[PDB]
């Protein structure tokens, strides 16, 4: 209107360019795939970085079939989660890496905890959170050759006492897998993505962009109205 | 529609 | 060995404390009328944030404000014509808190990258540019607030606070002593002293000059998300996760009052008061505000209209509030 | 009788559609914003649907008075507000469906393709197609005077050298345009979606998930249905009529009008499947 | 051992602090908001000449 002044359309112009270039950057980055990518160091978890790309939050950008993922390493915090857990609510999809190698070995500290089990704990302190009711979780067995390696000289009972099947590769993998499966509490709305590791160049990446689609296929049927 | 064409009535 | 006088010492503590409070709060203020209903309405409704609101500031000038949102925008607000002064994006999407300096001339801004980040806004070239970045912390960035141009305090996760020299970039002072998460800030009005309320249930008051804690006030039983001084400078109030606030007086050394509600069993994320120091706003969990009358302890308003968690909330200097949420909204009471 | 009944039917679609299309509008213009593509587009059809259930008055009283009273100007209207809002509503329900294919099988181009401001340009890209057969209603539309049966009828006019071929032609166009096309279309991106539904992990991951997307098929069966009932014995007597055979009857007469109201109800109930179905839709109500 | 003795330190420190009675406190708070009750535009709202936020 006239009421304005001359340097009052001036600032009201600026606005509407912010506000344009606002929305501009809200439609790029609506566009893009977030993953949480959680788990524990010692289970290697920057080698899985490693094969899909090729000081708090790590951040890696990669393109794979016209799809832009952010993946969010927070393993450098050394604070509460549950302060900041809360920031990754709207993520895409979550990233679970655990070393299957690890069943038998004790952690760091001068308590005897079994690695593993504190892997199935994290998992389960994760899974059942408030803000992850709707999050899909994508399970990365790590180092299947070593696990394989070493379960033919230490038996998988040794975890715990429940396990009752042979000491072959595959039966305790099963049975590893089934075991982490079911410390989802909510099996209605979350579905688990887990998959041994591969090594091999375009196979964790197709797997994660396979949960991703499934999981863009839902926004878009929530968006639509059809669910 | 047809409702409006050339019928015989 | 000495964990037996840790304990005497602080049953000293505790029997002085218990031998000072002579009287209550609530008995000396029966003599003063209630505020009554507190009435406002959303005057002015702030949009353009595509993402969750996790801190906002208000200007010196009462006018403009700052809103950092979790898309990686820092939106500088003129508060009177609902325009955007500036969009300033952020190299780290996740921040949790934003600071307006007291000249108008910088923001910070810090988060999940453990950096607090300086920017200058009247730069000759035209455009807000990144000025400084302070990366001496090992925890996430909860807090952080401006004691005049060169000079920044910090509250991180890693249990510590650290008052900074923005020209140099370095710290030149650190401040220990939480065993928990530091979660609040608030500088006091001269800006000689500051209070920390971290998520061991523990508020520490510290000096900016020395260096060192001075008080510590207990009493919460859940972490502490929010803190603010009294105008007057002499007490101050803490928000938690047991759906609490607690007013403490630092001369005293002790609580004077507490303000919860049966049905309320959200926590607080933010608190403030008014100008005169008689209204207590606070954001909860249930997506509303509540103004609480500071010296009777009652609900005496109600802010609802956010439609997610209210995250964020500030007083204008002069008293004329805006109010930030998980809905990507800011609205201006 | 019969005609009792027949201007009852037509007097009860009017009120359903009219009401439904005037609730569905209010509640976009102002409960939810249109910031959506599916919110533009249930949009443009509950216009399209309201501008053609306003034409079914004049069409009833046609039909009882067996003759038009009203002036050229508002017959002319009249016809190319029908021809128009026909194409758009048939074309708003075949882009939905093509929109809700591309979501579901194209999750990835979904991203650059279910923009709002795309959605704007595809509905004014199907208002500007539909302006074709409008302008055509308005420049040829008209009423014209029967002298030896003294009859006043509303109609398109053609040169009456070749009007019979002129009016087949026209009458083929319309079929193939709002019938084939749509209805193939609609049947392809459906069962392609559902057949791709039919993989998706997390459908079939649960007994509540699979009856989610045993309700999903529900829904798309029955607007397909809804849609196939409504508009294809309509079309065929037209076509029956054109070309097979002239016959002039009672029967046949009531039983073209009901046609008609057939056509009529496909709008008359598209807010219905289309808004008070969709869950979306449902909360923003509640 | 070391974080033992600190916080005996520490405690020594906090003890030998001067306090005041819980009265003197609340009647300076109560002080305060009475002596600027009518500088709050919040407590008391201000007519839409004066409040810049108008409609
Ligand atoms: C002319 C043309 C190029 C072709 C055409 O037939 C239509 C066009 C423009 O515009 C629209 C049409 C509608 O049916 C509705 C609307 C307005 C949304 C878009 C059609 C139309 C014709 C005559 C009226 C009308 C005349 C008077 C009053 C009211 Cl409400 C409508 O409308
Ligand atoms: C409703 C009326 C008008 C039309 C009927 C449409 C439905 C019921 C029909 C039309 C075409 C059909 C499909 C044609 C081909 C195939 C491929 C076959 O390997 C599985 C069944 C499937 C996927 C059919 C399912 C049923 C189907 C979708
Ligand atoms: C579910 C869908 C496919 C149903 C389709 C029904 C169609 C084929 C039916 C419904 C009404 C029918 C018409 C009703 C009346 C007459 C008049 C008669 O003298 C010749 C046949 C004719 C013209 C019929 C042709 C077939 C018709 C159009």
């Amino acid at each position: 209107g006239c009421t304005l002044s001359a340097e009052d359309k001036a600032a009201v112009e600026r606005s509407k360019m912010i506000d344009r270039n606002l929305r501009e950057d809200g439609e790029k980055a609506a566009r893009e795939v977030k993953l949480l990518l959680l788990g524990a160091g010692e289970s290697g978890k920057s080698t899985i970085v490693k094969q899909m790309k090729i000081t708090g939050i790590v951040e890696t950008h990669f393109t794979f079939k016209d799809l832009h993922f952010k993946m969010f390493d927070v393993g450098a915090q050394r604070s509460e989660r549950k302060k900041w857990i809360h920031c990754f609510e709207g993520v895409t999809a979550i990233i679970f890496c655990v070393a299957l190698s690890d069943y038998d070995l004790v952690l760091a500290e001068d308590e005897e905890m079994n690695r593993m089990h504190e892997s199935m704990k994290l998992f389960d302190s994760i899974c059942n959170n408030k803000w992850f009711t709707d999050t899909s979780i994508i399970l990365f067995l790590n180092k299947k050759d070593l696990f394989e390696e070493k379960i033919k000289k230490s038996p998988l009972t040794i975890c715990y006492p429940e396990y009752a099947g042979s000491n072959t590769y595959e039966e305790a993998a099963a049975y590893i897998q089934c075991q982490f499966e079911d410390l989802n509490k909510r099996k209605d709305t979350k579905e688990i993505y887990t998959h041994f590791t591969c090594s091999t160049d375009t196979k964790n990446v197709q797997f994660v962009f396979d949960a991703v689609t499934d999981v863009i296929i839902k926004n878009n049927l929530k968006d639509c109205g059809l669910f | 529609y047809g409702g409006f064409l050339r019928r015989i009535r | 060995q000495l964990r037996q006088e840790a304990e005497q010492l602080k049953n000293q503590i505790r029997d002085a404390r218990k031998a000072c409070a002579d009287a209550t709060l609530s008995q000396i203020t029966n003599n003063i009328d209630p505020v009554g209903r507190i009435q406002m309405r959303t005057r002015r409704t702030l949009r353009g944030h595509l993402a969750k609101i996790y801190a906002m500031h208000w200007g010196t000038d009462s006018r403009l404000l700052v809103s950092a949102s979790q898309d990686g925008k820092l939106i500088i607000w003129d508060s009177y014509t609902t325009n955007k002064v500036h969009a300033i994006p952020l190299r780290s999407s996740w921040v949790m808190t934003c600071a307006y300096a007291p000249s108008g001339n910088y923001v910070a801004c810090g988060g999940l990258d453990n950096i607090c980040s300086i920017y200058n806004l009247k730069t000759r070239e035209g455009n807000v540019r990144v000025s400084r970045e302070l990366a001496g912390h090992t925890g996430y960035l909860s807090c952080c607030r401006f004691l005049d141009d060169n000079q920044i305090v910090t509250s991180s996760g890693d249990t510590t606070c650290a008052l900074w020299d923005i020209e140099t970039g370095q710290q030149t002072t650190t401040f220990t002593g939480h065993t928990g998460d530091v979660m609040s800030l608030s500088l006091a009005p001269d800006t000689r002293l500051f209070v920390s309320g971290a998520c061991d249930a523990s508020a520490k008051l510290w000096d900016v000059r020395e260096g060192m804690c001075r008080q510590t006030f207990t009493g919460h039983e859940s972490d502490i998300n929010a803190i603010c001084f009294f105008p007057n400078g002499n007490a101050f109030a803490t928000g938690s996760d047991d759906a609490t606030c607690r007013l403490f007086d630092l001369r005293a050394d002790q609580e004077l009052m507490t303000y919860s509600h049966d049905n309320i069993i959200c926590g607080i994320t933010s608190v403030s008061f008014s100008k005169s120091g008689r209204l207590l706003l606070a954001g909860y969990d249930d997506f509303n505000c509540n103004v609480w009358d500071a010296l009777k302890a009652d609900r005496a308003g109600v802010l609802a209209g956010h439609d997610n968690r209210v995250s964020c909330l500030g007083v204008t200097d002069d008293g004329m509030v805006a109010t930030g949420s998980w809905d990507s909204f800011l609205k201006i009471w | 009788a019969i005609p009792v009944i027949i201007t009852a039917v037509y007097s009860v679609v009017f009120v359903v559609g009219l009401v439904g299309n005037s609730l569905v509008m209010f509640v976009i213009i102002r409960y939810t914003k249109m910031k959506t593509a599916t919110n533009i587009y249930i949009f443009n059809l509950a216009l399209a649907d309201a501008l053609v259930t306003t034409t079914m008055p004049f069409q009833s009283t046609v039909y009882l008075m067996n003759s038009w009273p009203f002036g050229d100007v508002l017959c002319k209207i009249v016809i190319s507000i029908d021809y128009y809002n026909m194409f758009t509503s048939i074309f708003t329900l075949t882009m939905m469906s093509v929109d809700r294919y591309i979501a579901v099988c194209h999750p990835v181009k979904a991203l650059d393709f279910r923009t709002p401001l795309k959605a704007k340009i595809i509905n004014i890209c199907i208002w500007l197609l539909s302006s074709s057969v409008g302008i055509s209603a308005i420049v040829l539309g008209g009423t014209k005077v029967r002298e030896d049966v003294d009859v006043i009828e509303c109609s398109l006019q053609f040169p009456d050298d070749d009007y019979s071929w002129w009016d087949l032609f026209m009458k083929i166009c319309v079929f193939i345009f709002a019938f084939v096309i749509p209805v193939l279309i609609i049947i392809v991106c459906y069962t392609l979606m559902i057949l791709r539904l039919k993989s998706v992990r997390l459908l079939s991951g649960s007994r509540e998930k699979d009856r989610n997307l045993r309700r999903i098929t529900r829904l798309v069966l029955v607007v397909v249905a809804v849609f196939v009932v409504c508009w294809t014995p309509i079309h065929i007597f037209i076509l029956v009529e054109a070309l097979g055979s002239t016959s002039h009857s009672t029967a046949a007469l009531s039983s073209y009008y009901f046609c008609i109201a057939l056509g009529y109800t496909n709008s008359s109930l598209n807010p219905i499947l289309y808004a008070f179905l969709d869950e979306n839709f449902k909360r923003c109500f509640r | 051992i070391a974080q033992a003795r600190k916080l005996v330190e520490q405690l020594k420190m906090e003890a030998n602090i001067d306090r005041i009675k819980v009265s003197k406190a609340a009647a300076d708070l109560m002080a305060y908001c009475e002596a600027h009750a009518k500088e709050d535009p919040l407590l008391t709202p201000v007519p839409a000449s004066e409040n810049p936020f108008r409609e």
